[PDB]
């Protein structure tokens, strides 16, 4: 069959893992609540490089406009899901 | 009547006269939506007058080309349509109206 | 997809400086995309440190086919700015020289044109003509193609002894290498087959594309400037203006065969009509004086100096002044802003605009069609780029 | 008022998002650059390289001017994917042959006269 | 003033006056002026947003019928606030004439494209663009035309310096053509060529 | 006036399109091209036997460059720099100082002819006849800085080529 019913506990894992490839954040200090300005520091460049690397592990392109709005790994995550038509 | 224009592109118009009746009748409709002080309605519509007229006095080709001083009566049916276009266009800008805007001071003082 | 490819600069038919990435599928067309400037020197810029007579060799060096052309252009605009008037028998010897250069321009369109297409033996031919062509400009000016003869106010020199008997000797003969070019080319069916309805362009698409000369007189439409907008004394000599009717290559191949015969019996009436008398403007402060006078007199010694350093100064003003030159209308937008070097001076060139419409003249080919087509186009990239 | 026509954007905001859409575009152009044009480079250098002229920039506060900006790396973009720039145009961003220019007021006393 | 002087045409410059009037009577939003010349030569000045309702008129009225774009190009004053001039030179073949028109722009001002009314102004905006930076608003494909790949500036502005800011050269170390600071054995020798004494009364300005 | 190129038309008797048809069969104008060719085989050649013989030159020539001298060995350049400014390559290079005798003379006279365009500019604003563009033309090198010509090797041109620059000059000054 195809892809297996992903779930909001394998996109937050995904998620943690591609941000944690990042160079520029801490990776023992990255929550799923952390602010990518506020708490890690990044610019806001650094941000429309997280979103394009969460395009390449998700497969779905990211708006502009959507991508302006998530600012933290649980945001990215409720996106995901709700894009994804997941519940749990 | 004619074999060919000499142009490339531009095929031999058979019924010019019928043609050019048409395209003048329709400048005009166009023009009476212009107001009437516009310079450029009040132009155009002599010398659509004007060639409208020559056109309906004079029913051979050649003497018709002869008079109009258009050059080829299809070029005269070209020309035509150019002036339609334009004065649609015309009529959406209104270039009829006063100047937007006084260039800066010294914008056009030559030399310096 | 389709294949992309270079085509030039180091191609023979890419006249060493034009890169034309070419979209094609198989050998169809599917697009043209010129690159050019990479034989842009910046004319324009280096013109404005330079005085009127020091810009002078610039214009040689733009359509290096046809020099003469390119300086009367030049010299016309100055001569307007500075409201003078060139001498009667300067303005035939511009107007003698100009047709040679029309017969050197066609030439060297025609055969290298042919040797695109695939007809080598014909360059040969006509290229000792273009020689003996070349000892008529280095006779009058001691260089072979860039004279820097034509200046604003006259020539810079009179015709040596002899020159006009020589001319006459070489021109009674040159239609005979006309008749030779066209028994190899005009009625040869391969010939007509790789010119004949390739490059068509509508009347209506080639004035609103800025064509002009023969890629304009080739689809129909009746404009020389010669004949509408006469300059030096080209208002009395008798010529005609060949027409075509296709707007492809093969007609426009014939309109240049029979503007050099055309300007061949223009030659025959200069050559009979040349009138005596000086051959620069009788005006110090912007011709300089003969030599004799320099060594002699105080104020010709004065104005020699004073022409040779600084320049004659222009009144201020703008100027589009254009010729019927051997590829189309040549034109200058000269801007002087009353000193003696000029403000501004753009150039031109028919061959801009001329390739400029490669792509739509392209649509529908192959890519010999391209070829011939480029051919047909008559461009030198030293005004393209300039 | 200063009654001026844009080229683009009304504000900031749309400026920096038409950068933020260049930025992405060069991003992921900088991989297939580095393979075509067989450079010695890393994907990293090169788009450390972006990431720099792209802070080159970082200062200007008119809209117009960004715009302008983002028109010309648009143009620069164009020129590169199509491979009309050689492998000359693209390492001229790196300066390789250049030695280092000092900074320090003590070298330059040194060196020259140049402030 | 005979032979010397170059000959005036009175009949010329009495037509292209009452021509210049008449454009003028017609498109009174965005004529400023009309000039003509000495040598008689049509100069039409208009404000930019009229470049494309007047070029059009000057191509398909009847009486104007400027079928031919000869030339555009731009020239740099930078005493102007705004700094660059924009400059159509129109043939008519039905009329046998010519005219001149002129707009302006500074650096951040776009001038609308003229290629729906001309197609042969796609290359010349395309100059401009390349050699002054004015930018055309709507041309179908503008970027540099003339100049090198990634070349930086507008090298036909004025404080454009003549030979630039770079050069080029052979690097054996990296294989390859590199771009260094541009280095001199000659410089170019400025000329002061202006003399001190005024040459024609006719163009004396103000003394402010 | 104009004239039509291609706007002819053919006849369609029975005669021309049999011509027409034996032309098309049997290749008529591919054999008069060949005709044509076979002509120009046997006539003679215009290729000159360089370098023993060479092409015809005008007095009016311009080629390398000299500084010439008067008949008393003195040299004709007074430094007025006339060419210098004149000349439109910039191409040349000239510093001057009161000789020991007190005399208006060059310490630099430079041409660079890389920069040259030999247009001859230099010998038009030369009010003694001191800098002429000569009739050699055969001065290639290997190496570009031979062509960075000093005073000295302007003095030697005109020193080794005087004779024939002043036949020159004596053909053509009456039109100058
Ligand atoms: C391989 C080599 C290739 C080289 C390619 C070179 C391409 C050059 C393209 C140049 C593009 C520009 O200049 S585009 C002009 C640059 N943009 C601005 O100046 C706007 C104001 N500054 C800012 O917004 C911030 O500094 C910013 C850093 C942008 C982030 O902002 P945020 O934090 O709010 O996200
Ligand atoms: S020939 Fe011309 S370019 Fe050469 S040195 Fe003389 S003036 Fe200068
Ligand atoms: S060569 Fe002639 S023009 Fe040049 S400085 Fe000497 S005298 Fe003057």
């Amino acid at each position: 069959s195809d892809a297996p019913p992903l779930t909001l506990e394998a996109i937050k894992d995904r998620v943690l893992y591609v941000l944690k490839l990042y160079d520029k954040i801490d990776p023992e200090k990255l929550s799923v609540n952390s602010h990518f300005m506020k708490d890690l520091g990044l610019d806001s460049l650094d941000q429309v490089e997280i979103i394009m690397a969460m395009e390449d592990e998700f497969g779905f392109e990211i708006p502009d406009i959507d991508a302006e709005k998530l600012m933290c790994p649980q945001e990215i995550v409720d996106y995901i899901a709700d894009k994804k038509d997941v519940y749990e | 009547l004619k074999k060919t224009t000499g142009l490339v592109g531009l095929a031999v118009c058979e019924t010019p006269h019928e043609r050019l009746k048409i395209l003048y009748t329709k400048i005009l409709d166009v023009l009476g939506q212009i107001p009437k002080n516009a310079a450029y309605r009040k132009y155009t519509e002599q010398i659509t007058n004007e060639k409208l007229g020559m056109v309906k006095a004079e029913p051979d080709v050649k003497k018709l080309e002869e008079q109009l001083q258009g050059g080829q009566i299809e070029e005269v049916i070209l020309q035509a349509e150019n002036e339609l276009s334009l004065a649609r266009k015309m009529l959406r800008w209104k270039p009829w109206e006063p100047l937007v805007e006084e260039p800066p001071a010294n914008q056009w003082k030559w030399p310096i | 997809s389709n294949l992309t490819l270079n085509f030039g600069p180091q191609h023979p038919a890419a006249h060493g400086v034009l890169r034309l990435v070419m979209e094609l599928s198989g050998e169809m067309v599917r697009k043209c995309d010129p690159h050019i400037g990479l034989l842009h020197r910046g004319t324009e810029k280096l013109i404005e440190y330079k005085t009127y007579l020091q810009a002078l060799p610039y214009f040689d060096r733009l359509d290096y086919v046809s020099m003469m052309c390119n300086e009367q252009a030049y010299s016309l605009a100055v001569e307007k700015l500075l409201n003078i008037q060139p001498p009667p028998r300067a303005q035939w010897i511009r107007v003698l020289f100009g047709e040679i250069t029309r017969l050197l321009n066609h030439i060297m369109a025609v055969t290298t044109h042919a040797l695109d297409i695939g007809a080598m033996t014909p360059f040969f031919w006509m290229f000792e003509e273009r020689e003996k062509m070349f000892e008529f400009y280095e006779r009058v000016s001691g260089a072979r193609m860039h004279a820097a003869y034509i200046r604003p106010g006259g020539v810079h020199q009179d015709l040596p002894l002899g020159l006009l008997d020589d001319i006459y000797e070489f021109s009674k003969n040159f239609s005979f290498r006309i008749d030779e070019l066209e028994e190899m080319l005009t009625n040869n069916r391969i010939w007509r087959n790789r010119t004949v309805d390739i490059g068509v362009v509508t009347a209506e698409d080639a004035l609103n594309y800025g064509f002009s000369g023969v890629m304009l007189r080739g689809s129909g439409i009746q404009w020389d400037l010669r004949k509408t907008q006469p300059y030096d004394v080209y208002d009395q000599v008798e010529f005609d203006v060949p027409i075509g009717s296709r707007g492809d290559c093969y007609d426009r191949y014939l309109c240049r065969v029979e503007e050099m015969r055309q300007s061949l019996r223009i030659i025959s009436q200069c050559l009979n009509k040349m009138p005596p008398g000086e051959i620069k403007v009788d005006d110090a402060k912007v011709s300089p004086p003969k030599r004799a006078e320099m060594k002699t007199s105080m104020e010709s010694l004065i104005h020699h100096f004073k022409l040779y350093t600084e320049g004659y100064q222009v009144p201020p003003g703008a100027t589009y002044t254009a010729i019927e030159a051997p590829k189309g209308e040549f034109g200058v937008y000269l801007v002087s802003d009353g000193s003696s070097r000029p403000y501004r001076c753009k150039i031109k060139a028919p061959g801009f605009a001329h390739l400029a419409g490669l792509d739509k003249m392209s649509k529908g080919h192959m890519l010999a069609d391209v070829v011939a087509i480029i051919g047909t186009q008559d461009i030198v990239f030293g005004e393209v780029d300039r | 008022g200063t009654s001026v026509k844009p080229i683009f954007s009304r504000d900031m905001n749309e400026a920096k998002r038409r950068v933020r859409e260049l930025y992405r575009a060069w991003y992921r152009e900088v991989p297939n650059t580095v393979h075509l044009f067989q450079l010695d480079i890393s994907v990293k250098q090169g788009r450390d390289k972006v990431r720099e002229m792209f802070m080159k920039n970082a200062h200007v506060t008119d809209p117009r001017v960004v715009d302008l900006l983002v028109i010309k790396g648009k143009m620069e973009l164009e020129e590169t994917i199509n491979v009309w720039k050689q492998r000359t145009h693209i390492m001229r961003f790196f300066h390789e042959t250049e030695a280092p220019r000092p900074t320090d007021f003590l070298s330059k006393f040194y060196v020259g006269h140049d402030p | 003033t005979r032979p010397t002087i170059r000959p005036r045409n009175d009949v010329v410059h009495k037509q292209l006056s009452a021509f210049g009037q008449y454009v003028a009577e017609i498109l009174p939003k965005y004529v400023q002026q009309v000039q003509v010349s000495c040598f008689n030569e049509l100069e039409i000045f208009i404000h930019p947003d009229g470049v494309i309702p007047v070029l059009t008129f000057l191509r398909d009225h009847t009486n104007a019928q400027f079928k031919s774009l000869a030339d555009l190009t731009a020239v740099d004053v930078p005493t102007r606030q705004n700094r660059f001039e924009i400059v159509y030179n129109l043939l008519s073949l039905r009329f046998n004439s010519r005219i001149r028109v002129k707009t302006y722009t500074d650096e951040l001002t776009p001038i609308e494209s003229s290629v729906t009314v001309y197609k042969a102004a796609n290359w010349y905006e395309r100059e401009i663009w390349d050699m002054f930076g004015v930018f055309f608003a709507n041309h179908p494909d503008l970027r540099r035309i003339l100049t090198d790949y990634g070349f930086e500036g507008h090298p036909f502005r004025k404080d454009f310096p003549l030979s630039g800011y770079v050069e080029l050269r052979y690097d054996d170390e990296v294989k390859r053509v590199v771009a260094e600071p541009v280095e001199l054995a000659q410089e170019f020798r400025k000329f002061d060529l202006n003399s001190p004494w005024e040459a024609f009364p006719a163009y004396r300005q103000p003394p402010e | 006036t104009y004239k039509f190129v291609n706007m002819r038309e053919p006849s369609m008797d029975m005669k021309s399109v049999t011509d027409r048809a034996a032309q098309t069969l049997l290749w008529t104008e591919l054999v008069r091209g060949l005709g044509m060719t076979l002509s120009y085989l046997f006539r003679e050649p215009a290729t000159i036997n360089y370098p023993f013989e060479k092409g015809p030159l005008s007095p009016r020539f311009r080629g390398e460059h000299a500084l010439r001298r008067y008949p008393s060995g003195e040299e004709r350049c007074i430094a007025c720099k006339l060419c210098e400014a004149v000349c439109p390559a910039q191409a040349i290079t000239i510093e001057a100082e009161p000789r020991a005798d007190g005399s208006r003379r060059t310490t630099r006279y430079d041409i660079d002819m890389t920069k040259c365009i030999y247009c001859g500019f230099c010998q038009e604003a030369c009010p003694v006849d001191a800098i002429v563009e000569g009739p050699n033309f055969e001065f290639s090198t290997e190496t570009h800085e031979e062509l960075l010509y000093n005073k000295e090797k302007l003095l030697n041109n005109g020193d080794k080529w005087e004779a024939e620059i002043a036949a020159n000059i004596q053909a053509d000054y009456l039109y100058r």
